[PDB]
RNA sequence: GUAACGGGGCUAAACCAUGCACCGAAGCUGCGGCAGCGACGCUUAUGCGUUGUUGGGUAGGGGAGCGUUCUGUAAGCCUGCGAAGGUGUGCUGUGAGGCAUGCUGGAGGUAUCAGAAGUGCGAAUGCUGACAUAAGUAACGAUAAAGCGGGUGAAAAGCCC
RNA sequence: CCCGGCGAGGGGAGUGAAAAAGAACCUGAAACCGUGUACGUACAAGCAGUGGGAGCACGCUUAGGCGUGUGACUGCGUACC
């Protein structure tokens, strides 16, 4: 028999152009620079689920260690002054209330520095 | 007033009228959870610990649903070595509704 | 000389903001022709300050 | 009573419309084909005669007045084309491509 | 196709494309690139399977209750109407019909069905036998259909 | 009743491989069989 | 998993006038950059910086240390014409007073995009041209 | 063109000696979801339980499946009481795919499963078609040039008189 | 019935079940040029995508970082065969 392609290239077109909107340029029409478009993406989707953890973290860090820092010694020492203090999973994304208000913790700094040098 | 606590290896914060996401329950809607592995109660001031996880006060709150996730697609994939792969993955989960924290 | 990919139409639009085509930009209203008053220009009939002096 | 005038199959462009079309754009019916009537240019002359003609219609027939009339779409696209050879170096036969476009106005009320 | 005397080569290496005669099968109407073949596959299969298969086919419609004796499956006359109203009044339509005798006084009878068929029962073929909702024979159908089998 | 209707064993069914179309191939692309050689593009036997 | 999201919203700035009392280029300037960022406080935002609006206005209260009078880099030069010019420590002072400060400061800022995003929070406007006493802003020492 | 500490910056914020901390990868690990397969438990036509190293992968090996054109049961049955096709979204499955549904549509369609194939294009400096491109860029055909008045004509910067 | 040459082309009116069947008429994609609306662009810039996302229209914001579409700004980052 003679096949004419069919409806299952129609199918797949209607697939890849879907998930190729709001795509700059020939990126969302064209379905060769689409199906390029489409793989740099989910290279991307998959490394960033892993890769925000990575940069967050950074920031989690960074605003206990001002808080801290204002209210005695510093991030490191603090971190093992609740080692000390309480074992406890050692939470970098400990508290929300570390954003606004730098006096948060300040207990547990001052027995920090006591502990450390 | 604001607290965190632990649900399994995914770790929430929350406030009181918060509704929040965590990790599958075999508990369905119409039943209480709660959480007394509630690490600090504080506002603009954290509390000073000395045990893990204190056993003093709560975290109340309902199941308010029960379900399914929908489908995410993850794409595997390298360059100039000829390698294309597709998977799916869904994952369970439970939202909980706080219905006060303690004082 | 040449090109090494076909443009999009971004660039056309954009390259056409400065270099597009231009007219006489309107007229003015009447007070004393036969036609309508070409703005600080005379008629055809050429009362535009005084008399037929154009005729063509 | 709203009116479209096309003109399909003439001599021009659509790149080349759409830069005297975009002056008339949205400007009112009657204040349009005056700046366009004073214009002295073949390109105003050939949307000229589609303009009156869009107009024309609807102040007369199932309708009264112009200056109830507004010009609420006015656009252009490629047609067909005509294939010219150019006289090239070396005897070289190259095509030159003659497009006709496709030229529509649209009045109505507002 | 006709190319075997012409190329759209007569040397090239500088220009367009290393594709270089016209009957190639890439082309419109050149031919066709998957391979050629025979679309008829006539296969005979051996004798103790094919006979074994039909003992398989047999006993399936017996285990389903489909087997039928009567007397008069057949009229003496061509004439659809006799036949027709004869089967009809038996609740015997749509049937595989299997003659042991054959003649044009059954094969132009019962016509007046879009479901009805006559094989011989010296010939009852596979895909015949398993098609069909009931089947009627007679007693003499039943014993060829046996003497096929053996 | 049916005809043609038949889920046999599993030599009856058989396919084994089918890897030329799709890009996501394992025999599909990158040459016939290997690269820059005789199998790996047009010939493969001349001789027995 | 799921909670409050870092955002745009959740932004401090305000208006500071360092003025600081005879520190030595560098521990000025350290400070300087690190507030432009917010990182003297804190950000919670893996985007856009939070930084503060920043007014250097001192201009001239720095002082040396080491023998970097001479031996520091400022060196610059361009295609229109072949070498290299230079500026010293003490040449940077002695004309444009702001200038070492500013130079102390640029050199910190992260990438194109967010370095840029950065330097518009930034005032110097020129040394010895100045006019932001007339907004009085929070005053700092150091 | 600063431009080997990568740079700012540092004369102690360096280098060296002693030591501690912290942070720091899909690794290490907990959590939720799952893959295939060994060992053992209930113990089966069909399953389910504890536990376990394990799951980066091309060439290449070996298996299975989808839909498309067609067929076979399709001899039946649904149909202007809205069939093929076209298309946006939502759901759903590991994925190919599948289904719900608004718009379009005015007659055809149908599994499961087995069989046949010109069977999914995006690439072969591929073949054909429509038609895009640097661009409103370049071109004004021995400068046997042209003026202005009147006119053909719906209209005259180049035409005719 | 309207514009125009006597033209090119269309509309309106009226026909028909259908003119989103109008004569190249079958339903109808994509390239192809333009319109219309929403929202974005005047301190800004790299495979143009992902991560976080002001905002604005719409959604009783699910009141619970949210949904749809878009997106200042910015972390991070090198197409496919």
């Amino acid at each position: 028999a003679r096949v004419k392609r069919g409806v299952i290239a129609r199918a797949r077109h209607k697939k890849i152009l879907k998930q190729a909107k709001g795509y700059y340029g020939a990126r969302s029409r064209v379905y060769r620079v689409a199906f390029q478009a489409v793989i740099k993406a989910g290279q991307y989707a998959y490394r960033d689920r892993r890769q925000r953890k990575r940069q967050f973290r950074q920031l989690w860090i960074a605003r206990i260690n001002a808080a801290a820092r204002q209210n005695g010694i510093s991030y490191s020492k603090f971190i093992n002054g609740l080692k000390k203090a309480s074992v406890e999973i050692d939470r970098k994304i400990l508290a929300d209330i570390a954003v606004f208000d730098k006096v948060a913790f300040t207990a547990l700094v001052e027995k920090a520095k006591a502990a450390l040098a | 007033m604001y607290a965190v606590f632990q649900s399994g290896g995914k770790q929430h914060r929350v406030s009181e009228g918060q509704t929040v996401r965590l990790e599958k329950l075999d508990i369905a809607t119409g039943e209480t959870v709660e959480f007394a592995e509630v690490l600090m109660i504080a506002n603009g001031e954290e509390v000073k610990i000395g045990v893990p996880f204190v056993d003093g006060g709560v975290i109340k709150a309902e199941v308010v649903a029960h379900g399914r996730g929908e489908k995410v697609k993850i794409v595997k994939f390298r360059r100039r070595k000829h390698y294309r792969k597709q998977q799916g993955h869904r994952q369970w989960f439970t939202d909980v509704k706080i219905t006060g924290i303690s004082a | 000389a040449v090109q090494q990919n076909k443009p999009t139409r971004s660039k056309r639009g954009m390259r056409r903001s400065h270099d597009a085509l231009t007219a006489v930009t309107s007229l003015s209203v009447d007070k004393t022709s036969g036609e309508k008053h070409l703005r600080h220009h005379i008629t055809a009939d050429g009362y535009y300050r005084g008399r037929k002096v154009i005729a063509k | 009573m709203e009116t479209i005038a096309k003109h399909r199959h003439a001599r021009s462009s659509a790149q080349k419309v759409r830069l005297v079309a975009d002056l008339i754009r949205g400007k009112k019916v009657s204040q349009a084909l005056d700046i366009l009537t004073y214009t002295n240019k073949k390109a105003a002359v050939l949307v000229k005669k589609v303009l009156e003609s869009a107009i024309a219609n609807a102040e007369h027939n199932d309708g009264a007045d112009i200056d109830d009339l507004k010009v609420t779409k006015i656009f252009v696209d490629e047609g067909p084309s005509m294939k010219r050879i150019m006289p090239r170096a070396k005897g070289r036969a190259d095509r030159i491509l003659k497009r006709t476009s496709h030229i529509t106005v649209v009045v109505s009320d507002r | 196709v006709t190319g075997s005397g012409k190329k759209p080569w007569r040397q090239k290496g500088t220009g367009r494309a290393r594709s270089g005669s016209i009957k190639s099968p890439i082309w419109r109407s050149g031919g066709v690139t998957f391979a050629a073949r025979p679309q008829d596959h006539s296969q005979k299969v051996n004798k103790k399977m094919y006979r074994g298969a039909l003992k398989s086919i047999l006993s399936e419609l017996v285990r389903q209750d489909r087997l039928i004796v009567v007397e008069k499956f057949s009229v003496e006359a061509p004439k659809t109407k006799l036949l027709a109203q004869k089967l009809k009044d038996m609740a015997l339509e749509d049937v595989l019909i299997i003659t042991g005798e054959l003649d044009e006084n059954l094969f132009l009878a019962a016509r007046n069905l879009h479901k009805v068929d006559v094989r011989d029962a010296t010939g009852i073929d596979p895909v015949s036998l398993i098609a069909f909702d009931k089947v009627v024979m007679t007693a003499d159908a039943v014993k060829q259909v046996e003497e096929m089998l053996a | 009743m049916r005809l043609n209707t038949l889920s046999p064993a599993e030599g009856s069914k058989k396919a084994g491989k089918r890897l030329g179309r799709g890009i996501g191939s394992g025999l599909g692309k990158t040459g016939g069989r290997g690269h820059k050689g005789q199998k790996s593009r047009s010939g493969g036997g001349v001789r027995r | 998993m799921k909670t409050f999201t870092a955002k745009p919203e959740t932004v401090k700035r305000d208006w500071y006038v360092v003025d600081a009392t005879g520190k030595t280029l560098g521990r000025l300037a350290t400070e300087l950059a690190r507030r432009l960022r917010g990182k003297h406080k804190a950000e919670y935002t893996p985007h856009v910086d939070t930084g503060d609006y920043i007014i250097v206005l001192n201009a001239d209260k720095v002082a040396v240390t080491g023998n970097k009078r001479t031996d520091k880099v400022y060196y610059h030069h361009t295609g229109h014409i072949g070498g290299i010019k230079q500026a010293t420590f003490e040449e940077m002072i002695a004309r444009r007073p702001e200038r070492v400060i500013e130079i102390a400061v640029k050199g910190m800022l992260p990438k194109g995009p967010l370095g840029r995003a950065m330097f518009r929070k930034l005032k110097v406007y020129a040394g010895n041209e100045h006019n932001h006493a007339a907004q009085q802003p929070q005053v700092l020492d150091i």
